[PDB]
């Protein structure tokens, strides 16, 4: 196959997983020191779709509004995932408890998943792709990407 | 007291 053909096939596969919201090959566990985490129940291969980071897709005005509210309730955790798309700031706000798994994945700078922006007809999605083969039984991890001094002072596990 | 997630 050509590069265009393989890319076209990958896009179709990914669009369809985003539609179904199918989250196979994963389960929730408790991981010492982290809270809940998500562990693989099957081997994933490098390059595979793992899960969408699924939540409320919002723009900056609402994101800033919600941040100001969440900061007032300390039982609210940190589930807002910011990105740029078409010169604008977007956020997948996964603060609300749902059954979706992406929002439960913990942080490592040396993890096994990589977040990508995947556009379907001008709607952006954040998806996690396996950055290496992932063993059955191992925790899914990705780099949260907040390196700010203010964050790491308060959340030193961000440093690694 | 809150951190974010940011795409890089
Ligand atoms: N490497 C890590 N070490 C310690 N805590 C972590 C971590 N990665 C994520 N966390 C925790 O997970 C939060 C992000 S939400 C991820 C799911 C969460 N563990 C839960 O039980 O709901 C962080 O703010 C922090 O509390």
């Amino acid at each position: 196959k050509s590069k265009a053909e393989l890319q076209s096939e990958e896009r179709k596969r990914i669009d369809e997983l985003i539609e179904s919201g199918k989250e196979e090959g994963m389960k929730i566990d408790l991981i010492d020191g982290k809270g809940r985490g998500v562990i693989a129940t099957k081997q994933f291969s490098r390059g595979d779709f793992v899960v969408e980071y699924h939540g409320d897709l919002i723009e900056i005005t609402d994101a800033k509004k919600r941040e100001a509210l969440y900061a007032q309730d300390p039982s609210t955790g940190c589930y807002m995932y910011y990105f740029q798309y078409l010169s604008k700031t977007y956020c997948v706000d996964a603060t609300r408890e749902t059954n979706r798994l992406g929002r439960l994945i913990n942080h490592s700078k040396c993890g096994n998943c990589q977040t990508k922006l995947h556009d379907i007809d001008g709607v952006p999605h954040l998806i996690l792709i396996a950055s290496r083969d992932i063993a059955a039984g191992e925790e899914l991890l990705f780099d949260y990407g907040d390196r700010s001094k203010a964050s790491i002072e308060a959340h030193p596990w961000l440093k690694h | 007291k809150r951190h974010r997630k940011v795409l890089r």
